[PDB]
RNA sequence: UACGCCGACGGCGUUGGCUGCUCGUUCUAGCCCGACAGUGUUGCGUCUUGCUGGCGGUAGUGGGUUCGUGGCGGCUAGCGUACGUCGGUGUGAAAGUCGACG
RNA sequence: GCCUAACUUCUCGCUCAUGAGACCCCAUAAAAGGUGUUGGUUGAUAUUGACAGCAAUCAACUAGCCCUGAAAAUGGAUGGCGCUUAAGCGAGAGACCUAUACUCC
RNA sequence: UUUGCUUCCCGGUGUCGGGAGGCAUCUCUAUCUCGUGGCAACACGAGAGCUUAUGCCCUAUGUAUGGCCUUGGCGUCGUAGUGAUUCUGCGACGCUUGCCAACGCCAGAUCACUCUGGUUCAAUGUCGGGGCGCUAAAUCACUUGCAUACGACUUGG
């Protein structure tokens, strides 16, 4: 069941825990996972619940030496990484090797800026009742100490503009391809018969 | 993102790249200095400025 | 925003469960979840089904509250619901998938050959168009 | 006793070889040998280079395609003793038997209106592609 | 010269050795659990019951098996699928020797014989 | 050739696991017919068309439920060998190969 | 649901808590309260048009969930991560996982 | 690093593991797509289980000869663009790549499967030949005192 490549998952409109559990299962099963736009992941419940939970998490530090205590990562990518870590036997070699196969990013790095991302419908936020508040990990990270919200926003805006231009060109070329098949009809009529008879169009 | 150095660098500025300047051959920036008076080096410097 | 509604006479398509892939007519609504449907002409018995298993089609019959099997059948053949449904892309896709699932190895080979030839020709024409 | 032949396995059926150096080849089945119970099959050696040999039915997928095999007349000296194992070298006798058995099969394939696709199918090897799960494929 | 209809693709189903049969604090290494590609029910998993499976791994010493032309670093462990496991399409398998735990997440080839279609 | 050390495919014995049809058996209808009572009721008011309720029928049609000291199948597992079909290797060293421990 | 072998399986409800709740012994919570929401009981008014302003309404109760009552000292515990038409609470259904237990070898 | 060495290619040779190809808009979930009118809001008309990632590409005998169609892929080089450093577009040049006569004709076989895709692919180390190509630094010991338990730190030849 292993995938040849890494699984690229768009984090937008995904429930934190559900996506984390699915990704942890995949990592344990042997795949590599890349999560993009970790700042677009959501957590159910009003913002205050998540904010106070993270504040209580921040309060957990070693009294003797905080440099030893829990390390409270503020970036959305590291937040998702730690959430997945919690779902792995990370204290063992199996869990460590599984966790080292995960990459979580804020925004879409140039390496993956030109690939198709996946979604897990079982982890989409649209399973929540419409009358249910939810927070965004980007806002939570910004309010708990993340310092690169605006930079990522600007980079994402530039990326979206470029993608929109590319999609306009692709729409034009797709219309052109439809017209090309229409023109080719006389030559391909011999084969289109077989295609349609076997049910493929 | 990038750094562009002046064509001529003072000896005391180049000393900072050394722990044994007097004992060395003092070769720091010697090849870089020649880029400024070269056709390709000038193109690279202009690209860095851009 | 909502055009198709769960109404008496609405023709529904059983998406999942017992009679998957058939059509029936709503003859009663028991509650917000359960609806009594009877597809006599589509080989569906008068039963109660969860709306979670049903999908609304565009055909509504002129039925009466709790119309009996006879009346719903008469309305079904009068409206010709099955022909019109078969005309839709909804049914065309289902028929295509049914044909697909039953392909043999030889048929798969023939399809592959014909498809690649068609793709090559269409690519030639697409290059022609792109040059202009 | 001899092994029982699978119902889908009848003379002239095209089988997919699942093991050996010829794995994935589409061959044509001639008859079940009586002594060993194996399958005397020969994808026409002209097309896919599969010579006249034996193969157990446990390592073949019996496809629904059936080529007209009524015309081939198998020599009487072809049997389990003939195929029994002695640097192997094909014998000039083996060559003549292969040609003798294959000629009517090739003629029957040629007369078929789909002879083009039939020759291509017998010359191509089977494989699993993207999203091709054997439990859902109808062979 | 081209060998006149060469190989064109894989002739096995992809699987991964996900672990041994276990409870929570127990483990039976006599049986292995495999997750196959494209199998999502016990109904589908039952189709592969009785099919042979192989695990290929790389060793240091090279061996020249009869029927091969070149010494190879790869060895194989053979086994067979015995029955489905659970509801989600996993299968139980039994190998000639107990699968090494180092094969976790590594490729297992589910061959299409002995055939019964 | 036989035999030793290992494997594969069949058969048989045993213990099974999964999955279908087909007969009947128990308790029961619905469809269909008749009168009465009601009404979430179309079309144009002790109207009509619908629909419902028990009640009385059941000819024909006819599903649910229950299981049988029933009948007929399909796939497949472990263990053993009514036993077969066969492959690797081993008959001076040695090297390689195979087997077992590890 | 993932740690963790076995379903993000199926049906109906209830619950939003500015750290809700989450399974015998078991690892604390009460009296008293809420015009939060969901069901019920009783008594009235109302189409001879019921309450508010110049077509149902009113009153008293009742019990499910939720909230207040509810304060301790190293940083910390439904076991953890997390979970909100749940991965919570209650009633249920299929299947599945798993003992040194049962059957057989 | 005046012998040593970077880089590229050719060859040996060690070690190591993996185990069937490719795919780019967003926003939105109590609406969406197409066509037209609109600066915009929006409007009109036609549709819409939505299973186009439940998809689409790719998907294999070798000359020759004749008939088609000239496309697609790969590599080098040159410009132009892309900054979240690589990746793109355009050429130019090379090496190939499709169908029909037509399985027409040659070749193909290892005996029934046990690791071959019947030489599978990657990563790096080292040793030999070549092609351009380069010809350094730390450290000790002295010294300095803004530094110093010793190391360390700041200076100079």
């Amino acid at each position: 069941g292993l995938s040849n490549r890494a699984i690229i998952i768009d984090g937008k409109n995904h429930l934190l825990g559900r996506l984390a559990s699915i990704v942890a299962k995949k990592l344990l099963q042997g795949d590599k996972v890349v999560v993009l736009r970790a700042e677009e992941i959501v957590i159910s419940g009003n913002f205050h619940r998540s904010k106070l939970k993270y504040m209580s998490f921040l309060r957990k530090r070693c009294n003797i030496n905080p440099a030893r205590g829990a390390f409270h990562y503020r970036a959305p990518g590291k937040i998702f990484w730690r959430t997945v870590r919690g779902m792995l036997p990370h204290k063992t070699n199996r869990g460590n090797e599984a966790l080292k196969n995960l990459r979580a990013y804020e925004g879409v790095p140039a390496k993956y800026q030109k690939t198709k991302s996946l979604h897990a419908p079982s982890a989409s936020r649209f399973r929540l009742q419409p009358r249910r508040k939810f927070c965004v990990v980007g806002r939570l990270s910004h309010e708990v100490g993340w310092q690169f919200q605006d930079v990522v926003a600007k980079l994402e805006a530039k990326r979206k503009v470029k993608g929109a231009a590319y999609f306009e060109q692709k729409k034009k070329m797709d219309k052109l391809a439809v017209q090309a098949k229409k023109n080719a009809a006389p030559k391909i009529a011999q084969y289109q018969k077989i295609i349609e008879a076997l049910g493929y169009n | 993102l990038t750094t562009i150095w002046a064509e001529h660098l003072s000896e005391e500025a180049r000393r900072r790249f050394y722990s044994n300047w007097a004992k060395s051959k003092k070769k720091a920036f010697t090849k870089y200095a020649k880029k400024w008076q070269d056709e390709d080096g000038k193109k690279l410097i202009e690209a860095d400025f851009a | 925003v909502f055009n198709r509604v769960v109404q008496i006479g609405r023709v529904v398509f059983i998406a999942s469960g017992k009679d998957q892939g058939k059509l029936a007519a709503i003859v009663n609504v028991i509650d917000g979840n359960r609806v009594q449907i009877d597809g006599p002409s589509s080989d569906v018995t008068r039963t109660v089904r969860n709306l979670k298993d049903l999908q609304l089609t565009k055909f509504v019959l002129k039925l009466r509250v709790g119309q009996r099997t006879k009346g719903v059948k008469a309305a079904f053949d009068a409206a010709k619901v099955t022909e019109n449904f078969q005309k839709t892309q909804w049914a065309k896709k289902i028929a295509q998938r049914a044909i697909r699932a039953k392909l043999t190895d030889f048929e798969r080979y023939k399809l592959m050959k014909a498809k690649q030839m068609r793709n090559r020709i269409v690519r030639v024409e697409l290059a022609k168009l792109k040059k202009a | 006793k001899t092994v029982t032949l699978r119902k889908t396995l009848t003379p002239g059926t095209v089988l997919i070889v699942l093991a050996g150096r010829h794995k994935g080849k589409r061959v044509v089945f001639l008859k079940q040998l009586p002594q060993s119970g194996l399958l005397l099959v020969t994808g026409p050696h002209k097309i896919n280079g599969f010579p006249l040999r034996r193969i157990g039915q446990a390592f073949v997928i019996a496809t629904s395609l059936k080529v007209n095999v009524s015309g081939v007349k198998i020599p009487e000296h072809i049997n389990d003793e003939y195929f029994k194992r002695k640097e192997y070298t094909v014998s000039e006798q083996r060559k003549k038997d292969i040609k003798t058995v294959d000629a009517p099969i090739l003629a029957a394939i040629k007369k078929h209106p789909e002879h083009k696709f039939l020759f291509g199918y017998l010359g191509t090897r089977f494989s699993l592609g993207k999203n091709q799960y054997p439990h859902k494929m109808q062979f | 010269r081209r060998p006149s209809a060469p190989t064109t693709g894989r002739l096995y189903v992809k699987a991964i050795f996900t672990g041994f049969k276990r409870g929570l604090r127990t483990q039976s290494e006599h049986t292995s659990l495999l997750k196959l590609e494209g199998v999502f029910n016990k109904e589908d998993a039952g189709f592969y019951a009785g099919k042979r499976v192989v695990y290929l791994y790389k060793a240091h010493n090279k061996t020249l098996k009869t029927g091969h032309t070149v010494a190879t670093r790869t060895r194989a462990i053979w086994g067979k699928i015995t029955r489905p496991h659970g509801n989600a399409g996993a299968v139980r398998a039994k190998f000639h020797h107990n699968i090494p735990p180092s094969a976790l997440g590594k490729r297992i080839r589910v061959l299409l014989y002995p055939s019964n279609i």
